[PDB]
RNA sequence: UUUCUUGCCGGAGGUAGAGCUACUGGAUGGCCGAUGGGCCCCACAGGGUUACUGACGUCAGCCAAACUCCGAAUGCCGGU
RNA sequence: UUGCCUCCUAAAAUGUAACGGAGGCGCCCAAAGGUUCCCUCAACCUGGACGGCAAUCAGGUGUUGAGUGUAAGUGCACAAGGGAGCUUGACUGCGAGACGGACAUGUCGAGCAGGGACGAAAGUCGGGACUAGUGAUCCGGCACCUCUGAGUGGAAGGGG
RNA sequence: GUUACGGCGGUCCAUAGCGGCAGGGAAACGCCCGGUCCCAUCCCGAACCCGGAAGCUAAGCCUGCCAGCGCCGAUGAUACUACCCAUCCGGGUGGAAAAGUAGGACACCGCCGAACAC
């Protein structure tokens, strides 16, 4: 893994709208994102 | 009404100069060729213009390696 | 220690589920997803080469590592292409980053897709790999929709050790990919 | 007529009229055939004449195969020109025919009509030629 | 022209040691390159005259 | 006798001959089967329908000087 | 048309003519030279919004195909082809031996100085995949030299 | 001395390849897990390094068998041909070509390391 040519990559936590948490690394430096639908609440996954 | 042809380069007098079994001196030209029709074998070098020459004294031999014809020099026993 | 969500799920449950479904003579046949390749082919770079920089930045922000800029191995006059013109960007994800990108792509992006009704599970390679294309690039939180430039039909593909369409679909369903079952 | 769609070299040396034919010496398509007995540059015009003669003799039924193809260009220099100043332009299209080569083949129910049609063709041809048959 | 017969001279011995072709369009500036000055007996930088 | 003749031995060739599904340019058949035009079922989904223009491919068959998967005889170069 | 290079003619060594059949030329490359290391698709499927006869792409085999500074013989997944680093084999300056081809032309082993790569590992690799990309001599320049200097204490006035 | 165990090297480099069927892990050849350690990605620990045996012969590896594809391939004959004979034809002496069937072949040896019994 190269030293600095590789862009930063920090672990982050996200919370969906239905209230499901999620932890994963993403380019977002803030570390706290707010996702709306997510796959735990999307209609396609849930049913119908 | 004439011909667009009529040109031709000098014959380059290529080919094998020392054939199998001929005793040659070191540095002797063995094959004048374009490309490696024959490849440099043992005690045989390849010139800039693809001229195969003997690197050591001996007798010219023609062999085959990996399906490629090669020119080798077999050392000649001292008398 | 640390372990991605999807990677841990695969190491703990998915292998057993796939073994039970497609009983293999040996454990080593258990399909295991391999490098995930995400690409943006510009095509119009011949008219606006600047789009390559935006594609590079977007791919970096989406994946986590720099995108390799891929030139053209051919020069077809029909599309104004010459040998060496940067014509796309490619990112190969392997290991922890691969699994984390898969986890994010399944848990964040695809649900955020506009009018998302899933993709038919017929785009599999026929040898175990699955390729599809995202209709935009704003679904990823790293690509903030407020500061986007244009739409880039984003090619994605996942390479697996599967042997064919059946094992590939079994693996991806186990990983939890949306599928427009048909 | 029979003319090649193209030839890699349009000014070729004359085909060597030597030896008997090594290939195409038997009826491989039809029931009867015309076997050459002498060397000749059979031209596309001669081929056309022979095949038209065969077809017009057999009238309605029957099938004709033309084994030889005139793809060899024989050149001719302009009339009343001295020797030299290059090679002439392609003038004739010929098939190098050697003895033993089967030039035409015919399938026709009536043996007499088939032989008469092949005889027509032979008379159109510039060489000695016999009517051979598949039955050996 | 186009590819003039430029003359590479050393910086130290200042001897016009070599002559070689160079495409003036691709390399308009004087061709500075490491070469062997026999007067100096060693490799020295040579540049176009 | 280094010359030459003969025998034998070592040698590189691409000619004559052919062979071409071995390359680069060709040849009667039908074939899973390309644009399929055409009947259309009447889907703009999707599909047989191909009388005829007939893709690749395939079947014995054929040619080349600037073709060669091959390949002599002689000739030539050496040694004896 | 005239010189040079390539092919066929050319009759399997070499060479071989014609106002014979075809073409090229006579440049170009400082990174297309050197070295060190590494590679890897020619076409069907699934597809891959747009993006079909094409993309960024992913797999399989096509078994050495395929394609590859400029026409024949070569070079391949033993890469002369495709990428990368070096910092300038851009290997240059003094070069026994041999040689191939009337002069002209052409080949290189190898020894020495200085370096370039590769270094651990070896000690190894003399412009370009190779043949065209040129013009004798005369006469003049231009830089350097431990040469000459028309009596010279000496220089100015020619040569290498 | 032996093994379906290993590497290293072997031929005018396919009689050796491709494909199909069956078999193996004590030690080797592999497979494989996370980046504290050299090193690397024109991005990616995929190629190269670190600690390994919790686990595996699926693949590579190699073993046996299939002549299906490829490969090799006679003898004979012919083509061709050197010389010679021959008025136009042709013939003699010598040499002598691919396909196929007859056929061959699913390759052919040494160095050293492991266990076995001595």
């Amino acid at each position: 893994m190269k030293t600095g040519i590789h862009p930063e990559y920090v672990d982050t936590t996200v919370q969906c709208g239905c209230g499901h948490s999620f932890t994963t690394r993403s380019t977002k430096q803030s570390g706290t994102i707010v996702v709306e639908v997510c796959s735990q609440c999307h209609p396609f996954y849930t049913g119908k | 009404s004439s011909s667009r042809n009529g040109r031709d380069s000098a014959a380059q007098r290529l080919g094998v100069k020392r054939f199998g079994g001929q005793v040659v001196k070191a540095g002797e030209i063995l094959v004048r060729q374009r490309g490696t029709h024959f490849h440099p074998g043992v005690n045989v070098g390849r010139g800039g213009d693809d001229t195969l020459f003997a690197l050591a004294p001996g007798a010219v031999e023609f062999g085959a390696k990996r399906g490629r014809k090669t020119v080798n020099i077999v050392p000649v026993a001292r008398p | 220690k640390a372990l991605p969500r999807l990677k841990q799920r695969y190491r703990e449950e998915i292998r057993e589920a796939l073994q039970q479904e497609f009983n293999y003579a040996n454990v080593m046949q258990i399909p295991g997803v391999v490098k995930v390749v995400v690409n943006m082919g510009v095509g119009d770079a011949a008219r606006d080469a600047k789009l390559i920089n935006g594609a590079i930045n977007d791919l970096a922000l989406i994946t986590g590592q720099k995108p390799e800029v891929r030139r053209a191995r051919k020069s077809i006059a029909q599309f104004k292409l010459r040998e060496g013109m940067p014509i796309g960007a490619r990112v190969t994800l392997r290991g922890d980053r691969m699994w984390e990108f898969l986890d994010r792509l399944i848990s964040i992006a695809l649900p955020r897709i506009r009018d998302f009704r899933g993709l038919s599970p017929k785009q599999f390679d026929g040898t175990g790999n699955y390729t599809f294309g995202l209709n935009e690039q704003s679904m990823f939180h790293e690509i903030d929709v407020d500061s986007i430039d244009r739409p880039r039909g984003m090619d994605i593909t996942v390479v697996t050790t599967a042997t064919n369409d059946a094992e590939g679909r079994a693996l991806l369903r186990a990983l939890g990919f949306p599928f427009k079952e048909n | 007529m029979l003319i090649p769609r193209k030839v890699k070299h349009r000014k070729q040396h004359h085909p060597e009229q030597r030896g008997i034919a090594s290939g195409g010496t038997s009826v491989s398509f039809g029931d009867y055939g015309i076997q050459a007995l002498e060397h000749a540059y059979i031209t596309n015009r001669q081929i056309e004449s022979a095949r038209i003669a065969i077809n017009r003799h057999i009238k309605r039924g029957g099938k004709v195969w033309i084994n030889i193809f005139p793809d060899r260009p024989l050149t001719k220099k302009p009339a009343e020109t001295r020797m030299g100043s290059g090679k002439g332009s392609p003038e004739w299209w010929v098939a190098n025919v050697k003895p033993g080569r089967v030039l035409f083949e015919l399938s026709y129910p009536d043996e007499k009509t088939a032989r008469d049609a092949l005889t027509r063709a032979i008379h159109k041809l510039p060489i000695k030629a016999r009517i051979v048959t598949r039955e050996e | 022209d186009v590819r003039p017969k430029i003359t590479l001279a050393c910086e130290v011995c200042k001897h016009r040691n070599y002559i070689t072709k160079k495409n003036r369009r691709n390399d308009p500036d004087r061709l500075e390159i490491k070469k062997f000055c026999p007067n100096c007996g060693t490799h020295q930088p040579h540049k176009e005259s």
